[PDB]
């Protein structure tokens, strides 16, 4: 390769000469040290470098080189179960390389190991056209997922040898004959963090994802493929939510991005996702989850570049016919990697500080997320559903990252911090939350279910929404004052926030919630409102009500806890709801 | 064919040629990378013999060595032909249907020419939206600019479709055709727009470009230019009454501070560009009337409410060069009434040239202007509902405001997909109006019709 | 070595010619025609030539007489074990003419960072003997927590008091204490000062003392300059290090400063526009390292503009900082030492600091019990804001007895009073 000369340093910038066959934003390593930097600009054949590490000790004279490429990372098997920064250095493999607790300077790892030995099995024959995407064999990468071998785009033709065996990543494992002649295939492939990767066609997500927690299927679901961002308040119980998702959500793999944190708050996503549980086959989330994680300090651009990365290993295992689930926290520290990024750039500013682009950014980044036909004969469906969390900084909603998050994204969930203080989990308030996903999860839930089930959920927000209104009344006036019919009401919305929409993620059956059991709990709330607002118009006082209703509402409460196995004592409720109220009638 | 080798420097998006010749101010160009990608460029300067260029795509890749530019010989211009109609493009006129090959007429700049001020004739005749607010009460008047002011949700997606697949023209010889432009909107909502039109047939009588959230900010801007220019086509060349749509143009207002940052000139005096409120007015100039020949060009230009609180420039600007306005609701849609137009805030400035007997009915402006005063008092019973809480129950408030909670649920909320012809609208009103005593009537004669 | 080629000296800047192997933020030192000589550091290097900042200034400079050495590293610190008991200025040179020290190694002052799977999560406690502080936003060790007051407020009183009563239970080893004066008067300085040797923690501390007086750039280096003496001894030699640095404000204008003598284009707000990303270098030096004994804690005073328009702004160290600690005027001025107001203040990591075996565990539920008493004691007395003509005078009066008893007492426990966590949460009892 050509080997450049650093003829400038003025801070993070380092100007190299004898440049001409490097390309704009290459990476390069710059220095005898060799940090970490990225092309700029360009002028005849010297080269206006970014470095992302510290530049102090650096000066003109020494070789800079460049890697022939911009920001990428390495796809393949050996990524799963992996701690990663946002350039895709592998942390823990960082520590007993260096034999040290910091991030050397300059230091440069491999992300997969190139030289572990995994058992190829070769699914195709010999002699087949291929074209960019199919698949050609898998490894068991994990107990839990398939890691599949596909052709890297850009290869066509026919194949001409592959066998399995024990191979590395970096021995090839099959030759296709092209046009341009033969080439060898690795079982990785590398990929541009931040271009797009390639699908037949993108389509609509359609159809719902089982998170298990009730307030989210029930009121504010998401489709496989859309997009949910959730503010993150101090001791609301986020964690908690992330937590529950990542584990209970029926995607195949969960990726995770800490843009930039405050260390100790990384930390404990590093304990915590290690012991994190596979409910269907007991073992670690890790198995099936990959973690990238950037304290605050953290050169910035990394930062920048987290989501990027997490989304491009979502799209890789998009294109294998997978459900990927792709969390970051914070989306807010990312949109600061970008203003002192864009100011170390002589950007022109635009809202608060924030460059004019950030809504483009944004948006670039969750369009890419979503519901795809991805390459290859098979015409297989993958999608990628984005949960991001935006920090407050402050609490407001007319934050410019807040604002242009909700003009790409159709879920909210609106965590508050009062509803923790009163020991309300989730605290999801189900007000100021919405999804707009609700309509055609409705039809297809009617659908699968064979139930009015759309008609139930509106009832149920609708009862929220009178609530509401009620108490506000009731501030004014007295609890007494209103009517029975009235009343009756505010007590039906106090079954369904205590029974059904809280939920303590610790319990053993509580923590998730089959789609037939939310059903069937839901409808035990609602023919109870139905059938003593019934018995109101039959005459009957609310008090006698009451009392003949407390025997059986102790059942309700205690129905969300019922096991997956034994339904049928729910819907027995209705029986016993309907002999009792009409009992308490005479 | 002409195509330098010679690239001096690239700077972000930015990019010197030079040993250049014959190149002009605005030209497009191609840049052929070394690995074949091709990206569209403009000519932001020019001098001596060489020249300075803006990527669309951004700079990212380019090897200048081994990379040439192309220069096309062109400003950027839309290929137009009759047979547009029925077909989808996307910011840059591409089409994004397949479908078959287009051969064009001709070739035009999209930023157009400037009308002769003697030439231009005042707007005059009426267009049916369906939509009773709109036609009754707030009547659209062909080459009236008319914009739609909705919060985030409020179905102004909904709206736009509305108006498209009910908007004509009554008792005309001359086709009446749609022009659909969407600036900046996410895939979902895109797909929803193409479907729900390839679904109506409306598709059949219109023609529509998609600029998608994350397309390049420049396409983002060119959009609108490109949209009135194939309006202008239909409506004055080809002799149609062209209506143009324009969804979320505060998107648009984005896009230019996007643009303007990266070029560095005009830097932001109020946070946004120098020049966004000329430049609304360019695209709105446009809407208009030639007197001596058939055609019109009509545009609704929707765009988001600002919130009211992180309050910006767009509000004041439009408004500020738009002939009155819309306003949609989130209360209201929360209620439930559909299209949520609130009346009282918002009103067309050019009611009476288009609303008129013989165009339309004698009886709507009339009838329009009371019907008006009979909601404004359902507003001031319900000003009487204000303070009211449950007070005391007298007699203008009882009668007045049922009347006016009737017109909400029976004459702004007419469901989005029902399309309430004039003489519909016109009947229902006088009928929604008569439940209400003869004491306030402004017109004496003809009581009940 | 001893080049003699000075061709520009523009504002406190020069121009050095022909020199080779510089590199960027390298020490230089200026010999003049007079014999004088000057420290600078190198900031930007071309082709041959090189510019340099001079820390003293450029007055008395004859370009075409003096000279200039390239010392061939960067800003450095000397670690020795024998730093306890001394004071230093901003460049970690001695101030109080003691005896001299032979470094064990000359450190590198910008630090590392720590890979975010080796940093080790902080659960154990670190008493204050300040109720207002242990109960409720408690500080554990590793943490970093900072204290937002105005000038006047006593801030200054607070921070000393901390210095003198922070101590943690185990107490196998004693507490060490680093504590840096950034660009603050004689008369803050001397508070300080006083206090150590009054109280003896001289001998139980080491300290960094920069003035107003002092050039702006040896700012810089004094918080760099602390935080690399505190990992020496809490990595190297296991000590367990409580880290003040006092008005981090002086820090942020003296960054603004340098930024434009370097012509560097503002960023947010004219501040240099790094700010968020210098700021939580220097924040994020703190914690516990797994595998290693010792820990840093950080407890950064900083002056609050009455306003929110302009200084360091509070929320952009704020989410940097894992909660923090606010002291008002309008608090003060009611005998009210401490200061805290407590409605706003919050510790990030006091609920797994908080528990048995770590701490007497009444406190976690007494602590949430009483923080239900902050909401409803204010609720009582705090929230009538001179209203509430008929709230709390409807025999909430035990409301309206709470929580004025809790805001004299509890908060103004006195600057000299050391109050056991067991204590302060009997007061709390008390005003149960």
């Amino acid at each position: 390769m050509q080997i450049g000369k650093i003829i400038k340093v003025s801070g993070p910038l380092v100007m190299a000469e004898n440049m001409s066959e490097a390309s704009i934003q290459d990476m390069c390593l710059v220095g005898d040290l060799g940090v970490i930097g990225e092309i700029i600009e360009m002028r005849q054949d010297v080269a206006s470098i970014q470095v992302y590490e510290e530049t102090s000790g650096i000066g003109p004279g020494e070789p800079v080189r460049s890697t022939g490429e911009a920001l990428s990372v390495e796809l393949g098997p050996g990524i799963i179960s992996q701690m990663f920064d946002g350039i895709q250095r592998p942390l823990d493999t960082f520590m007993e390389v260096t034999q040290s607790n910091f991030l050397g300077r300059g230091v440069q790892l491999p992300a997969l190991d190139h030289e572990k030995q995994w058992w190829f099995e070769a699914t195709i024959e010999e002699g087949t056209e291929v074209s960019a995407g199919d698949i050609i064999g898998y490894v068991d990468e994990t107990k839990i997922i398939q890691h599949k071998i596909m052709v890297p785009n850009g290869i066509k033709g026919t194949v001409q040898k592959i066998e399995s065996g024990s191979f590395t990543i970096d021995d090839p494992i099959c030759v296709i004959e092209t046009e341009q002649g033969l080439k060898e295939l690795t079982m990785m492939q590398k990929w541009p963090v931040r271009r797009g990767r390639p699908i037949k066609q993108k389509l609509n997500p359609d159809v719902p994802m089982i998170t298990g927690q009730r307030v989210i299927d029930t009121f504010f679901p998401v489709t496989k493929g859309g997009a949910a961002a959730v503010p993150g308040p101090f001791g609301a119980g986020k964690t908690v939510v992330q937590h529950q998702i990542a584990k209970w959500s029926d995607v195949d793999l969960v990726v995770y991005v800490g843009c930039g944190e405050r260390g100790n708050e990384m930390t404990d996503v590093v304990n915590e996702f290690p012991e994190l549980i596979d409910p269907n086959t007991g073992e670690s989330l890790m198995e099936r989850t990959v973690l990238i994680a950037n304290t605050s300090n953290m050169p910035v651009a990394a930062r920048e570049a987290s989501i990027y990365t997490g989304i491009t290993i979502a799209e890789y295992f998009r294109d294998m016919g997978y459900d990927v689930a792709i969390m970051a926290d914070s989306t807010s520290r990312w949109a600061e990697a970008l203003r002192e990024m864009s100011g170390r750039l002589e950007e022109m500013p635009g809202d608060e500080g924030y460059p004019a682009y950030l809504g483009s950014r944004l948006a670039e980044y969750y369009e890419r997320s979503g519901r795809v036909i991805a390459l290859g004969s098979d015409q297989r469906e993958g999608s990628i559903t984005a949960i991001s969390a935006v920090s407050p900084s402050g609490g407001d909603i007319s934050e410019p990252v807040t604002q242009n998050t909700l003009r790409v994204v159709k879920v909210f969930w609106g965590l508050d911090s009062s509803l923790a203080q009163k020991r309300h989990f989730p605290s999801i308030n189900w007000i100021q939350s919405y999804s707009l996903y609700s309509t055609e999860v409705g039809r297809y839930m009617d659908q699968i279910l064979q139930q009015d089930w759309s008609d139930m959920v509106t009832e149920g927000m609708r009862i929220l929404q009178e609530e509401e209104q009620l108490n506000e009344i009731v501030r004014l006036v007295g609890i007494d004052s209103l009517s029975d019919n009235d009343r009756l009401t505010l007590e039906v919305a106090k079954s369904i926030r205590e029974d059904y929409l809280q939920q303590n993620a610790f319990d053993d059956v509580d923590t998730f919630t089959s789609r037939e059991k939310q059903f069937n709990m839901l409808k035990v709330i609602l023919t109870f409102g139905k059938e003593a607002r019934k018995a109101l118009s039959l005459g009957a006082y609310f008090n006698e009500i009451m009392e003949g209703t407390v025997a059986v509402r102790e059942r309700i409460s205690r129905s969300k806890y019922i096991p997956e196995e034994e339904l049928a004592k729910i819907s027995s409720i209705n029986e016993e709801i309907k002999e009792t109220i009409q009992l308490i009638v005479s | 064919i002409k195509e330098y080798r010679t690239i001096k420097e690239v700077v972000g998006p930015l990019m010197a040629v030079e040993k250049v010749s014959g190149v002009k101010y605005e030209e497009l160009i191609e840049v052929r990378m070394q690995n074949g990608e091709i990206r569209r460029g403009q000519v932001l300067e020019v001098q001596e013999d060489k020249a300075m260029v803006q990527i669309f795509e951004g700079t990212s890749g380019i090897n200048l060595k081994n990379s040439s530019v192309r220069f096309l010989g062109h400003p950027l211009q839309l290929g137009v032909s009759e047979d547009m109609i029925g077909r989808v493009f996307d910011g840059l006129g591409r089409p994004k249907d397949n479908g078959p090959e287009i051969l064009p007429e001709k070739y035009l700049d999209i930023n157009g020419e400037v009308i002769n001020p003697i030439a231009r004739d005042y707007p005059d005749e009426f267009i049916q939206t369906g939509i009773s607010a709109i036609d009754h009460l707030n009547t659209l008047v062909r080459g009236q600019k008319l914009p739609v002011f909705g919060p985030p949700g409020a179905g102004k997606s909904a709206l736009a479709a509305q108006i498209a697949r009910q908007a004509t023209v009554l008792d005309s010889s001359d086709d009446f055709a749609v022009v659909f432009a969407a600036i900046g909107i996410t895939f979902e909502e895109a797909e929803f727009f193409m479907e729900d039109f390839r679904q109506t047939g409306a598709i059949d009588r219109s023609v529509m470009f998609m600029n998608l959230a994350n397309d390049p900010a420049i396409e983002r801007i060119a959009t609108p230019r490109m949209a009135l220019t194939a309006a202008e086509y239909l409506a004055y060349e080809k002799g149609m009454h062209v209506l143009v749509i324009m969804e979320d143009m505060t998107n648009y207002a984005e896009a230019l501070r996007e643009i303007s940052a990266a070029r560095r000139e005009v830097p932001g005096r109020r946070g946004y560009p120098g020049y966004l409120y000329t430049n609304l007015a360019t695209l709105f100039e446009r809407a208009g009337r030639i007197r001596g020949l058939k055609g019109s060009v009509t545009q609704i230009p929707i765009l988001t409410m600002p919130e009211d609180d992180k309050t910006h420039p767009i509000p004041d600007l439009t408004g500020y060069i738009t002939e009155g306005q819309i306003i949609l609701t989130r209360e209201l849609y929360k209620s439930g009434i559909s299209p949520p137009i609130d009346v009282l805030p918002s009103l067309s400035r050019l009611k009476d040239k288009g609303t008129g007997a013989g165009k339309t009915r004698e009886d709507h402006a009339a009838t329009m202007n009371q019907l008006f005063a009979a909601y404004a008092q359902g507003k001031q019973a319900k000003e009487l509902a204000v303070v009211l809480g449950e007070s005391a129950l007298s007699d203008i408030d009882k009668i007045y405001a049922k009347f006016a909670e009737r017109f909400e649920n029976e004459y702004v909320n007419q469901g989005f997909y029902t399309n309430r012809t004039i003489t519909e609208t016109l009947d229902l009103g006088w009928e929604l109006l008569a439940m209400l005593p003869r004491t306030e009537l402004k017109r004496i004669k003809d009581d009940l019709l």
